[PDB]
RNA sequence: UUAAUUUAUUAAUGCAAACACCUGCAUUAAAAAUUUCGGUUGGGGCGACCUCGGAGCAGAACCCAACCUCCGAGCAGUACAUGCUAAGACUUCACCAGUCAAAGCGAACCUCAAUUGAUCCA
RNA sequence: GCCUGUUUACCAAAAACAUCACCUCUAGCAUCACCAGUAUUAGAGGCACCGCCU
RNA sequence: CCGAGCCUGGUGAUAGCUGGUUGUCCAAGAUAGAAUCUUAGUUCAACUUUAAAUUUGCCCACAGAACCCAAAUCCCCUU
């Protein structure tokens, strides 16, 4: 099945936003776009908030 | 407070007898060390599972036998079909193998005469039973 | 204090930004890479 | 609601429709869309920018709210930076 | 001794005017039971010799249940008062 | 409506009721094997892991090997005189660790019954052979034959949309989208009995595994169990579907093709008098000749991994045992000879 | 009563407090106490159904029941701008909810039947 | 249904309840019942005299 | 008049259930549905009543509303 999980901004701000994911596939790095810094950024997987 | 509190599971919560909780203290001694929720667990695997009862759990030293061996013994005789656990009536397709049958005898002779399997199957049984307890737990 | 500890943190890591993110790129391409090899065999 | 309470013979008001609705002066109710902090994972941009928003009611939803809540909640409040102040009153409106 | 809270809060009855409570008000929660607090010491000035404690005139620090029972209603201890304490210390001072 | 009766049947969990056949039956059925064969079904199964030859194939076989599982395809095909699914030794119980996806973006293995992998052997695709699976849609075999060689497309069909999107789900991650995005496979939501029809003398190769009793899962799974009461019409009339569905995949068939017949149940019924009424069948009513190959060899390759009942007429079944819990698999080979 | 909630009450013990009794707190029983026992269908049973979607009934704007005829869904895959905003509209006959969307900022140069769940509270 | 007896006062007097006998369980004991008693005793309960078999 | 006595009190218990709801006269005035432990009820909608504002309402000529695979309807200037 697949997890929601949180991928959290690599530039030092506070943003997150949550993603799907296979559970069996390796945590996500993924670039996406960063409302604060007004930039596209690396975000990185933190936690999994729950599975689907 | 140990030996009152085994005494009281024996007769509270097992409902034995005054005289069959002293045969049972006389005959099976290991009772007392054996801890409290094991004995009971034991006790009502005998009852409702294997559908023994009181006077025969008394008369065949039961309680004596450990809980690993009980269950693997007589879950394999189950699966196998040999056992059966007694209906509402009280009442079995085929007559069950006694208890002493089951335990008192030793391993070969409980699968040879009672299970009519080979040790290979007991070995293979006994680990498969043995990760089924685990994973429940 | 806490405004200019954010605003310095975000710095670094938008100095830091572009090089991870080649990195990044170029981890992914070379293991798609690998995969090719791979099938080639 | 208790429309005469047994301390003071007053109408009282329903705590749970303050909780939830804010009333413009003018006669508005304003509210929160339902569902708007729940399994936003699921639901696409334009859903949850739907759901973000604050809802006007309708008129027998206002009335209900009116009737539910006493006349101190229909005042006029001068409240220093009221981000609603501009919309406490209506311009422009024929009938 | 038990200590108790209620689980309902009384509303403010005034200044000159008492509380006016209600069923619920009768519920409370045990916040502690003062039994269960750690022991502590009572201090005591001793007044003859006694073995392992003090000889005379001595502030100690003894359980309350051997200074309650023993030493002073025996008298061979007195309360570390002010006054015994003070007169105590005339009489160290005597010496 | 009568709300109180003078007796009300005792409520059984499916499971029991399953039970209760399966003693009433099988008991006479196996005579002395009925223990063995009820303690195996009642115990864990015996799981191998089919390596995704579309993955890092021998990768995964080194690691696999390392976990100390051996190739029981390859044994097999070592004394025979293209798949690849290990498993463990004779009585031991390891399990496989659950399978994730690769460099490639495919799952490395499918952990799925060996037995199950039996029929997709016997039915021996030949180099680019035109497929069809007229109901197998669990997976398993479906995965099997798709890595096999059948180049010249596989059209698998179900009458379960649930079954035939789960198929789908595999399908995506295991078979390649290269692979899967040319008529190579068509997967299908229709009747097989309606496939003589829909296509005739059309297909090389041809399984057949129709729904059955599924012994295992019936006394595992309480839910959407055949043996419950409410189900009674359904398993009455199992017998018959399944000889549809095998008269039609035989009338599918090309002439001089393959065809296997497969079932996860034990019934001598559902299995043996399915065969011969499906071949009767279709000799009488069609009037075409299908001869049934011997896999008595087939069942002396496979011996030392599987435990066969010996005593059959048509086909093999493999019989669940405690040694190895592969079973139930009954499989029968059929060569449309008209 | 192996329905839910309790153990206020007794009987046991354990830990505290005191130096067995009493008190407080726990655990286990006995004993009881409060309250409930959904809905639509089915007379010869051993149950079925309850929400959402497609098709006929309902031929041509919309709407249309059934203890009517059939078929399905409680996901998956991609992507990570699947970001922010905003005129105007649709709307399952109410509301709740659900839809589409010009323009603009900022960027590049989601699909298809349903695939779901409010408030409170965590 | 062993028997004599008991019962739904006011629709049932019975095969139902009780019953001697038999059986099961619990209790090692005193100053308000049990009891001014003490295991051949007392309490709770089943079943129904006796007799016959296994 | 005991499956749990009787009397008093809480008590004017509650009842989506039954029954009843008393002068004259005039006027407008009848059922699209949804949700509901809900189908003996209720909230919304629909219909209905009253008062007020201003302006189009109905009937309706052309033109117009789908492919897959009939009666009619919708929209609609004039009148
Ligand atoms: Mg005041
Ligand atoms: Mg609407
Ligand atoms: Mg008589
Ligand atoms: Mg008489
Ligand atoms: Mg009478
Ligand atoms: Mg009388
Ligand atoms: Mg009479
Ligand atoms: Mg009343
Ligand atoms: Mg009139």
């Amino acid at each position: 099945k697949n997890i929601l999980v949180r991928m959290v901004s690599e530039a030092g701000t506070g943003f997150c936003f949550n993603t799907k994911r296979n559970r069996l596939r390796e945590k996500l790095t993924l670039l996406h776009y960063d409302p604060v810094v007004k930039q596209r950024v690396l975000f990185v997987e933190k936690k999994k908030i729950r599975s689907l | 407070q140990d030996i009152n509190d085994t005494v009281r599971l024996l007769k509270e919560k097992c409902l034995f007898t005054v005289q069959q909780v002293t045969k049972i203290l006389h005959s099976c001694p290991s009772v007392l060390r054996e801890d409290l929720g094991q004995l009971e667990y034991k006790f009502q695997y005998a009852y409702f599972r294997m559908g023994i009862k009181h006077p025969d759990i008394v008369k065949s030293e039961y309680l004596q036998y450990s809980l690993t061996k009980i269950k693997q013994r007589h879950i394999y005789l189950e699966r196998l079909g040999r056992y059966q656990t007694p209906d509402k009536k009280g009442q079995t397709q085929i007559p069950n193998p006694l208890l002493k049958d089951i335990l008192r005898v030793s391993e070969a002779e409980f699968l040879a005469r009672t299970a009519c399997t080979s040790v290979e199957e007991f070995q293979v049984f006994k680990k498969l039973l043995a990760r089924e307890e685990e994973e429940s737990e | 204090q806490k405004r200019r500890e954010r605003e310095q943190h975000i710095a670094e890591c938008m100095a830091k930004m572009p090089q991870m993110i080649v990195n990044w790129q170029q981890q992914q391409r070379e293991n798609w890479e690998k995969a090719q090899a791979d099938k080639e065999r | 609601l208790t429309y005469f309470s047994a301390r003071k013979g007053k109408r009282k008001t329903v705590k749970a429709v303050i909780d939830r609705f804010l009333r413009l002066h003018c006669g508005l109710w304003v509210r929160r869309k339902a569902g708007y902090k729940k399994k936003l994972w699921k639901k696409t941009p334009a859903r949850k920018k739907r759901l973000r928003e604050f809802v006007f009611c309708n008129k027998t939803q206002s009335k209900l709210l009116d009737k539910m809540t006493t006349s101190f909640w229909k005042r006029r409040n001068w409240y220093v930076d009221d981000p609603y102040q501009k919309y406490h009153d209506r311009t422009n409106l024929k009938v | 001794t038990v200590i108790v809270e209620r689980w309902w809060k009384v509303p403010l009855a005034g200044e000159g005017r008492k509380p006016r409570l209600h069923r619920r008000h009768r519920v409370y929660k045990l916040v502690e039971d003062t039994k269960h607090r750690p022991k502590e010491n009572l201090e005591l000035i001793l007044t003859q010799s006694v073995e392992n404690v003090g000889v005379r005139g001595d502030l100690v620090s003894v359980k309350k249940s051997l200074g309650r029972n023993r030493l002073l209603p025996q008298g061979l201890a007195v309360y570390a008062s002010p006054e015994n304490k003070k007169l105590f210390e005339e009489e160290k001072l005597l010496r | 409506y009568k709300k109180k009766w003078a007796a009300t049947e005792p409520k059984f969990p499916a499971v029991r009721l399953a039970l209760q056949n399966f003693d009433m039956t099988y008991s006479v059925q196996f005579g002395d094997l009925w223990p063995s064969i009820r303690v195996s079904l009642l115990s864990e199964q015996k799981y191998g892991a089919l390596v995704n030859n579309f993955a890092a194939w021998d990768h995964v076989s080194a690691k696999l090997e390392q976990l100390s599982a051996k190739d029981f395809v390859n044994e097999a095909i070592s004394h025979w005189e293209n798949l690849r699914c290990f498993t463990f030794d004779r009585g031991d119980i390891s399990r496989f660790p659950p399978a994730r996806p690769g460099s490639l973006g495919v799952m490395e293995y499918y952990l799925m019954d060996a037995a199950s992998l039996l029929p997709v052997l016997a039915l021996g695709l030949q180099p680019g052979d035109i497929v069809l699976d007229l109901c197998a849609a669990p997976g398993g075999k479906t995965l099997a034959l798709l890595q096999t060689g059948c180049c010249r497309n596989l059209a698998a069909n179900d009458l379960s949309p649930s079954r035939i999107a789960r198929l789908q789900k595999i399908l995506h991650s295991y078979v390649p989208e290269e692979i899967r995005d040319g008529n190579q496979v068509r997967v299908t939501s229709w009747d097989g009995r309606k496939w003589g029809e829909l296509e005739g003398d059309t297909y090389d190769r041809v399984l057949v595994d129709v729904p059955c009793t599924t012994d295992r899962h019936s006394l595992h799974e309480e839910e959407n169990n055949i043996f419950k009461r409410s189900r009674k019409k359904e398993r009455q009339i199992l017998p018959v579907l399944q000889v549809q569905l095998l008269a039609a995949g035989l009338l599918a068939t090309k002439p001089g093709g393959h065809v296997v017949y497969s079932t996860c149940s034990l019934s001598h019924l559902q299995n043996e008098y399915v065969v011969q009424g499906a071949i009767e069948l279709l000799a009488n009513q069609y009037s075409i000749q299908v001869q049934v190959e011997d896999l008595t060899h087939f069942r002396r390759v496979f011996m030392d991994t599987f435990c066969f009942f010996s005593s059959c007429q048509v086909g093999e079944l493999v019989i669940p045992n405690l040694m190895a819990n592969f079973g139930p698999m009954y499989f029968c080979k059929m060569r449309r000879l008209t």
